[PDB]
């Protein structure tokens, strides 16, 4: 069993020959009549082997008597079978051809070998003349085509010295010639008197190829061939049909090609033909080689009288069609099954229907064995033909043996895992499934004409696993989030509902009960209202001791129907969770609640009372709509009788020849809208309460029976977009453009639609429906993608004995808490030592499990951020440290080893992915201001204004929380300065929408200066008003005589100086861009708070973050500290000198200028600080800062679009999967390895465990961290097999076999693909005794 | 450009057409080469030792007009062969020869007289022009014999020059001067290389390679300045022909391509078909008489024709059809046309077969078998969902109901067998080759228990009995269904 690693190297010809068990000469296969093989074809029996076993052709010698006997009559060998899958052939070629993934591939492999490039080498095979095989001279170059009119020059110049001519003979020798040992150690021996710079850099990676073949075992000779096998007759079989008609794999059609080619050349060469035709046939050769290798890339492929191209050896690996995506890792399953669903309103949890039909036919051997181990039965034809009259026996002994047979349930899309669980039978005749209904959600199915499939647990740890692990029963929360998956679908809680309700209407009101026995004696006799707040007695108890119950009675005037429910409650809560409407909400917090104190078990047959119960009345309960259920407002012809005054104004109107269409066409939307919304009020106002109905007075009204107003209050269906589109006005629709129209849905469904209004909404349906229908595929890949780089996490030390990690601060932005600290601490250790508010108050001594007790204990605490020991900062090598990791959410305690994830996550963000697609700062409340790192200026009006684009408006609450975040323009004007206090419901800013005004609070005279016609500007009359000055204009209107230099009028005094920014030693000009358009001329003088110039005016972005694609077009922040400056002068976008403190200068990025910027010319940045309005490049972040805050970056952004469609995930998931993108360690310095030398960061912290203690204080080098994406991280792997099986395997073969790669099987899909087990899971107990056997000798 | 048509057509694209007297030309050069290399075996060694023993060993079966005499003398008129003219025309061929002879003796190898006679013996030839296999032969049996002296040649050069050394410029005026003698080595070495003195410890094996050598000449009984000289004389008389032909292959390309293109149709392929009428338009070349005065356009067309039409017969199918099957199929697809014209409605076969001169049952096994098959790889399915391989079922391997009735049944065969005498079950297991790999008789339960064998019928017709017994037949009973 035991393995390490093994070695690989080239196809040696010898090994073909050692491999193939005789040459094919011919293409022949089989006789016209005779239906029999072929000598030496390619169907040749005496070399794969024959179709019987131990027998020789005639049958002389047989059956292991005469076992390594060949019988000499038609010499064939007595020997077995299996080896037909084995035994290969081989072919000896005319003439040497050359394998294609070592040619056509990218870095070729054999050209970046040599390094002389490719369209040479063309030439000398494509023989544009006589080639120099071999430059003797090295006057003369090998490569080099010779003409047959200068071939004669160095002819007779050399004559001796030079071999120039045809073939791939040429390469072949080259190959064989070129020797790689002396030039590694030279290079080497001069590397050590300079190591230069690109030169030494090139002269290392030759020496490291080099010393790389040597002493990796490589023989580059095997890069051509010279054996071609012969792959065995039944991997690319030959068949009849039942007409006669014959089937084939195309690769015949190829391997007679070459061979027919090949004989053809053995011809030619025995007639020392004109070689000419030796060229043609070389070429031919050579094509139907490559195309046996790679058909259809070189040019037009090849195709039969279909006109089709035929399918490659290379399709059969790759893409759907090969092994791996299609039939591989996905299978057609015996003993299963499959049809249409219906209901099991009575079923209980752990049960399902079985149609007892395919019940026998999925279980017949159970039965057969049974019927043989009773004797009535007595053969398996007695058996077979007793059960094919279905003896009365059949029945009971199916019941028999499907009694405690657990069988698994699948519905198509398979998303995450709950979507296939496993019942327990329960045996019917009745054709349609039957399914509890409260799966219908975790399957996401409903019966519209829908079928499941089935299938079988027949060994014992299956059956055992579908009892245990996707049983119902032990499947009842979401690891994507833990909330609870037994909604109410939507019936039994609009049951419950309407039970515990409480009008004031019906009868009854307040006598006494006892309690909810004469509860249900007087609501089943017919003498109360369930819903009337009647006096009764309750008996609740509780464990206020050390879960010690604590009875006690009292009277509480409640409903008859909490009353008669309350029984059900298991005598541990109070009443008060019963002293509501039940809202369901309430119910997922009753079986929350149910759970967590009790334990789980009342919770469950608890849950199955309500269920039933509400099921029950709720039949008992009537529900249903009619005609007046929506509305005949009283008020519909006076509507439309002033509408239709209204229309008339506005033709009239637009008679004149005035309000002519925009602002008229507005006003018509607005009054419909408005109207109709008047009708919606109306007859909102004409159902809800209009039963007036007296009972012991003079009148009363109450909520009346609609049931539509129900159906939408408790969940069920419906809302008041619903109930508007069925009562009110449709809002507005737009037309496919995205623009909008402005004519709308007046009507609704009651009163009646337009042709138009209709067919407008068509358009939408459609938009919405491919949307829906085409982005199965898009979660598709991402899914997929991160799947396929699905490694483990294991740990090794119980504490790493190390510090701090990560901060845990929540994610309230926008709007309230969204994952409470509460909850983000539930269950981790923390870094360090943690305070309260009242400070100096610590609570852990610098690591706890910090259970509720301790999250509630800081809960209480206003305590608003702590850190945690991350499983980043855990600094175990090879692993983590538990309380890194804190908690084991199934355990609910701190994890244990070996179990571990990622599929998990990705069915989490995947699942719900699918549909998921379809000025001013203001504070809200009280409280406290904490806004910083922004330039403002209280403007010339006397409020703040920004000056610095960062910041975002939020409005933050009393205790301390964002109610609301919003962003703010640039330079804008408020009314408010941040840090003070305001009532909400204001606008805080009245922004002019076109003017971004240029104020000038300085007081100086103008001039036109810095900036004249033609060049920076044009200078072009503001029209309307009438008078002027330099125009500037955007950035690519404008000439670009002066697109290189800022325009800026200037601002000056009598005397012509700076008039410089008042309080300061700055000069104040405005270097003006586009729009900023100054009215007055030159000479003019301006005052304080002066315009100079007047400007007026999806899920695509999560694959952009995943997939770690570059931001696109703005400027970016700051990529280095120090004083920053202006670079090449906008050839479409100007440049970016940057001048770091002590660092290098000279890198400057084009940015556009018309994109405005934010560090002037000479005006000094932090690192990553922003330069002008927009994003930054994630790989900016973990070049210039750490890890944590691009990880958080990342986090925080993808998070918001999630959060934004109403989203939720652990983000645990999206961490790993950012651990999981690439490990990749670019050396820093060299002297150990290389210097910026792609390394296991693992192996780094090895050589730094090894070197740079006392064996050295350093040696070698240090190391960063990089990213570059998850894909090539796929690619990027010890594995090629894991890399190997998706899509371009052609290249990632070519690739992982020029190393000749032996991978080690160890991964997921590494194990997989030879069908043997990995480190978990099942094989989680055999890896581990290896693990201990690994400790243990 | 990717495709060898263009290439192929621009390389013939560049040779050009030699017309009417250049392909009479190339004829005349071939015919004049080959005549000079039949001198060549007018001079022989043992090499030939046939030319009159040859006509002796054709008329020596006691008749015979077959195979052969159309490969010799077959002579042009500048038909039947009646053995007269046969007899005829090799006797003055043998008294040149005669009277040649001797002369060739007088005063020297070639005296004027001799030569001249020589000449006569040339004259008399050249209105001769014969033809193929057994003079290949005779010209091979010349050839083979150039590889006994180069074999020799590369022998003792190989084991002497590889461990000694040696010059060259001396040697081929030394070897050429003299070719019989050794003077050449006492005369190169009449100076010095002591080197030349270290000969010892292979001396037994270099003369015994000159042995090998010397021994071709007594063979041949022939001098080896005439080997160079006829060798020589022969092999350009072969390289004449063999560059001549080039030329009318090269002129006749776009004859060929032409009549190849005229059939390339959808039938087998372009480059194919052009390579089969290449390799008629070569009979062509190498079989055309200018003699005849015709054009070799017609001749050529008729065997790249020829070639084009059979070889589309003997290749484009998987399943091997012969030529005379496609005659008859050849005048069924003609004659049904004219059937369904005089019918003018469909000829099911009987409205066929009369016509087509045979009858129904030919007419419809070759409307069976014009199904050529139907390539797997097809979508049967309009859309892409079942290529035919999907619907294939395989009937060939086993069923496993069939096992398990198989493994009960011989099972209870054992159960019951197990309980008899053990000669009847013995008797009875080996004689029905039960549980071994024989097929045992009674001639063997004679031959082995006891030369007995009716006994035997009589043990076996008891131990049925004993065993059908319907409290034991219904374990077999079961199986009366099979
Ligand atoms: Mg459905
Ligand atoms: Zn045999
Ligand atoms: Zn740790």
């Amino acid at each position: 069993e035991e393995f390490d690693a093994i070695k690989i190297a080239l196809a040696s010809p010898d090994m073909i020959r050692s491999w193939s068990f005789g040459e094919v000469k011919k293409p022949e296969t089989i006789n016209y009549r005779t239906f029999k093989p072929e000598r030496d074809g390619l169907f040749c029996a005496r070399i794969f082997g024959p179709v019987k076993d131990y027998e020789c052709l005639c049958g002389k010698y047989k059956r292991l008597k005469h076992r390594g006997v060949i019988c000499e009559k038609c010499g064939v060998e007595v020997t077995q079978t299996k080896v037909r899958r084995e035994r290969m052939g081989h072919i000896e070629l005319a003439s040497p051809t050359a394998h294609i993934w070592f040619l056509k591939s990218l870095p070729s492999r054999i050209g970046l070998l040599l390094d002389m490039p490719l369209r040479d080498i063309e030439r000398v095979l494509y023989f544009e003349s006589y080639v120099v095989i071999e430059g003797g001279m090295t006057n003369l170059e090998r490569q080099q085509i010779l003409t047959e009119e200068q071939y004669l020059d160095a002819l007779e110049e050399f004559g001796d010295e030079f071999d120039a001519k045809m073939g791939a003979e040429a390469i072949q020798a080259l190959l064989k010639s070129m020797d790689l040992e002396q030039e590694c150690e030279q290079l080497r021996e001069e590397l050590n008197e300079t190591n230069s710079e690109t030169k030494r850099k090139k002269l290392t990676k030759r020496i490291k190829l080099l010393e790389a073949f040597v002493q990796s075992g490589n023989k580059p000779e095997w890069m051509i061939l010279t054996v071609l096998p012969v792959l065995p007759p039944d991997l690319r079989p030959l068949v009849p049909l039942d007409g006669g008609r014959f089937a084939t794999s195309d690769l015949n059609d190829l391997y007679r090609r070459v061979i027919n080619r090949n004989n053809r050349l053995k011809r030619l060469l025995d007639l020392a033909a004109p070689d000419i035709i030796v060229r043609n046939e070389k070429r031919m050769l050579q094509e139907a080689v490559d195309a046996l290798l790679d058909n259809g890339r070189r040019g037009r492929a090849i195709t039969g009288s279909n006109k089709r191209p035929l399918k490659s050896l290379a399709d059969m690996i790759k893409g759907k069609q090969g092994r791996f995506r299609q039939n591989l890792l996905g299978k057609r399953v015996d003993y299963s099954g499959r049809s249409v669903i219906t209901v099991g309103p009575y079923l209980r949890l752990h049960q399902c229907g079985l149609p007892k039909k395919m019940a026998l036919e999925l279980f017949k051997p159970f039965i057969y064995g049974k019927l043989e181990l009773r004797g009535l039965a007595t053969t398996i034809k007695a058996a077979k033909k007793m059960v094919e009259r279905e003896e009365a026996v059949v029945w009971d002994i199916l019941d028999e043996v499907i009694r405690e047979h657990p069988v698994l349930l699948n519905r198509a899309p398979t998303l995450h895992r709950l979507g296939i669980q496993a019942f327990e039978p329960v045996l019917i005749e009745g054709k349609a499934i039957q399914l509890h209904p409260l799966v219908c959600a975790a399957y996401n199915a409903d019966f519209d004409g829908d079928q499941m499939a089935v299938h079988v647990p027949l060994t014992l740890e299956a059956q055992l696993e579908a009892r245990a692990l996707m049983m119902s029963t032990n499947n009842i929360l979401s690891p994507a989030n833990g909330e609870p998956i037994i909604v109410p679908s939507q019936d039994v809680v609009l049951g419950l509902y309407y039970m515990t309700r409480d009008c004031v209407n019906a009868k009854g009101e307040g006598m006494v009960l006892t309690g909810p026995k004469e509860a249900e004696r007087l609501y089943r006799s017919g003498l109360a209202s369930l819903h009337a707040r009647v006096k009764v007695r309750i008996t609740e108890y509780e464990k206020d001791a050390n879960g010690e119950l604590v009875a006690k009675t009292s009277l509480k005037d409640t409903t008859v129907g909490r009353a008669i429910l309350w029984m059900i409650v298991p005598k541990g809560l109070p009443y008060s969770i019963v002293n509501q409407a039940l809202g369901k909400k309430a119910i997922s917090k009753m079986l929350n609640t149910c759970y967590r104190i009790l334990g789980l078990k009342p919770t469950v047959i608890f849950a199955d009372q309500i269920m039933y119960t509400g099921f029950a009345y709720a039949a008992r309960s009537g529900a249903s709509v009619g005609i007046d259920d929506m509305v005949i407002p009283e008020k519909k012809h006076e509507i439309i009788s002033e509408a239709e005054a209204e229309v008339a104004e506005i033709q009239e109107q637009f008679q004149s020849g005035l309000v002519t269409a925009g602002e008229r066409y507005n006003k018509v939307i607005d009054i419909w809208a408005a109207a109709n919304d008047r009708v919606s009020k109306a007859m909102m106002d004409n159902l809800q309460t209009e039963t007036v109905i007296n009972r012991d007075g003079q009148e009363e009204k109450q909520v009346s029976f609609n049931s539509i107003y129900m159906m939408a209050d408790s969940g069920a269906r419906g809302s008041a977009a619903q109930i508007r589109q069925l009562a009110g006005m449709r809002g507005l629709m737009a037309k496919p453009d995205g623009s909008i129209i402005e004519t709308p849905i007046t009507a609704n469904f009651r009163e009646g639609l337009n042709v138009l209004q209709y067919f407008i909404s068509t358009h939408g349906a459609r938009k919405g429906l491919a949307d829906t229908a085409l982005k199965t595929a898009n979660s598709g890949y991402l899914t997929r993608r991160l799947v396929d780089v699905a490694q483990d996490l294991v740990v090794t030390e119980d504490d790493c004995g190390t510090h701090e990690g990560i901060m845990m601060t929540p994610v309230i932005e926008g709007g309230d808490v969204k994952e409470p600290l509460r909850d983000r601490v539930l269950g981790r250790v923390t870094a360090e030592d943690v305070l309260k508010p009242g400070t100096a108050d610590i609570l852990v001594p610098r690591n706890t499990l910090l259970h509720e007790q301790w999250c509630d204990l800081l809960e209480e605490n206003s305590v608003d951020a702590v850190k945690v020991r991350s499983v980043v900062s855990c600094d175990t090598d090879f692993g983590v440290c538990a309380h890194c990791y804190g908690r084991d959410l199934a355990r609910g305690h701190i994890i244990n080893k070996g179990e571990a994830i990622g599929v998990i996550a990705a069915q989490s963000i995947g699942e719900p992915g699918t549909q998921l697609t379809m000025s001013s700062i203001q504070v809200k409340n009280k409280g406290s201001i904490k806004l910083s790192n922004v330039k403002s200026v209280v403007n010339s009006s006397g409020k703040l204004v920004i000056t610095s684009r960062n910041t975002e408006l939020k409005l933050i609450d009393e205790f301390g929380r964002t109610k609301e975040s919003y962003k703010v323009p640039y330079g804008a004007v408020l009314a408010k300065g941040d840090g003070e206090q305001v009532a909400g419901g204001e606008t805080v800013a009245n922004w002019d929408p076109h003017t971004m005004p240029v104020i000038t609070e300085v007081s100086g005279f103008v001039r036109f200066t810095d900036m004249i016609d033609g060049q920076t500007i044009t200078r072009q009359t503001d029209e309307l008003t009438g008078l002027s000055s330099l125009v500037v204009l955007d950035s690519a209107e404008r000439t670009a005589g002066g697109k290189d230099l800022r325009p800026a009028l200037k601002i000056v005094d009598a005397q012509g100086n700076d008039v410089l920014i008042p309080g300061t030693d700055m000069p104040a000009q405005y270097f003006l861009p586009g729009k900023a358009i100054v009215q007055l001329e030159d000479g003019v003088q301006i005052s304080s708070g002066d315009t100079l110039a007047r400007i007026p005016q999806g899920l695509p972005r999560v694959a952009d973050l995943f997939e770690a694609r570059r931001p696109k077009e703005p400027a970016i922040l700051a990529e280095i500290s120090g004083i920053v400056s202006f670079g090449k002068e906008t050839k479409g976008k100007r440049r970016l000198v940057i001048t770091p403190v002590d660092g290098s200068d000279p890198y400057e990025e084009m940015i556009p200028k018309w994109r405005q910027l934010n560090v002037f010319e000479g005006e000094r940045v932090e690192r990553g600080d922003v330069i002008s309005d927009g994003p930054e490049a994630p790989h900016d972040i973990l070049r210039l800062r750490g890890v944590h805050a691009v990880t958080r970056y990342i986090v925080n952004e993808v998070q918001d679009v999630y959060r934004l469609q109403g989203v939720k995930i652990n983000d645990k998931h999206i961490e790993v999967i950012v651990r999981q993108m690439l490990r990749k360690a670019t050396i820093v310095n060299a002297g150990s390895s290389d210097f910026l030398e792609g390394e296991q960061v693992e192996y780094s912290r090895v050589k730094i465990a090894n070197r740079e203690l006392e064996a050295n204080g350093k040696v070698g080098a240090t190391y960063s961290r990089d990213l570059l994406g998850i894909t090539k991280a796929s690619l990027a792997t010890e594995s090629f097999i894991s890399a190997a099986s998706f899509q371009e395997t052609t290249r990632v073969l070519t690739e992982a076999a020029v190393a000749g790669k032996r991978d080690e099987l160890r991964g997921l899909k590494e194990n997989v693909i030879v069908g043997r087990l990995i480190p978990a899971g099942t094989g989680y107990a055999y890896h581990q005794d290896r693990m201990r056997r690994r400790a243990a000798g | 450009t990717t495709d060898p048509v263009r290439m192929y057509m621009r390389e013939m694209g560049t040779v050009e057409l030699l017309t009417r007297e250049g392909e009479i030309d190339i004829a005349k050069r071939i015919e004049d080469g080959i005549n000079q290399v039949q001198c060549s075996v007018a001079e022989y060694p043992e090499a030939i030792t046939y030319l009159l023993e040859q006509y002796d060993r054709v008329e020596a079966e006691e008749a015979r007009l077959s195979d052969l005499i159309t490969g010799f003398v077959d002579p042009n008129a500048e038909n039947s062969i009646d053995p007269e003219l046969a007899r005829e025309k090799f006797a003055e061929l043998r008294a040149q020869y005669v009277v040649t002879r001797d002369t060739i003796k007088a005063k020297g190898r070639s005296h004027a007289t001799a030569q001249e006679e020589i000449l006569k013996l040339s004259e008399v030839f050249k209105q001769f022009r014969l033809v193929p296999k057994q003079f290949d032969y005779l010209v091979n049996s010349m050839r083979v014999m150039m590889d006994r002296v180069r074999t020799q040649e590369r022998l003792i050069m190989k084991l002497c020059v590889e461990q000694c050394k040696m010059p060259k410029k001396n040697f081929i005026t030394l070897f050429t001067g003299n070719e019989t003698s050794d003077t050449w080595f006492n005369a190169a070495i009449a100076m010095n290389k002591p080197w030349s003195e270290k000969l010892h410890d292979v001396s037994e094996e270099v003369h015994r390679a000159l042995q090998k050598l010397q021994q071709i000449e007594e063979e041949t009984g022939l001098t080896i300045e005439q080997v160079k000289d006829i060798n020589r004389r022969m092999s350009i008389g072969e390289a004449k022909a063999r560059r001549a032909k080039k030329e009318m292959v090269e002129a006749n390309l776009r004859l060929v391509i032409s009549i190849a293109k005229k059939y390339t149709n959808r039938g087998l392929q372009f480059l194919d078909l052009i390579q089969e009428g290449n390799i008629g338009l070569m009979k062509a070349v190498d079989k055309f008489e200018y003699r005849r005065g015709y054009k070799f356009s017609t001749y050529a067309t008729w065997w790249i024709r020829q070639a084009i039409t059979r070889s589309i017969a003997d290749q484009a199918r998987t399943i091997r059809i012969p030529v005379h099957m496609i005659e008859t199929i050849n005048k069924l697809n003609r004659i049904s046309r004219q059937m369904l014209q005089e019918m003018g409605r469909e000829p099911t076969p009987e409205e066929l077969a009369e016509r087509m001169l045979m009858p129904e049952d030919k007419i419809r096994k070759v409307l069976k078998i014009a199904k050529e098959p139907i390539s797997m790889e097809t979508p049967i399915g309009d859309d892409e969902d079942s290529h035919l391989g999907d619907f294939i079922e395989d009937t060939t391997l086993e069923l496993p109901l069939d096992s398990a009735t198989t493994e009960s049944l011989r099972a209870a065969t054992h159960d019951v067998l197990a309980g008899l005498t053990a000669r009847e079950a013995k008797v009875l297991r080996m004689r029905f080759g039960i549980d071994m790999n024989t097929d045992y008789t009674l001639e063997e339960v004679g031959k082995q228990f006891d030369v007995t064998r009716e006994r035997i019928r009589q043990i076996e017709a008891k131990a049925l009995r004993k065993l059908r017994h319907p409290s034991r037949s219904e374990v077999l009973r079961s199986f009366l269904d099979d």
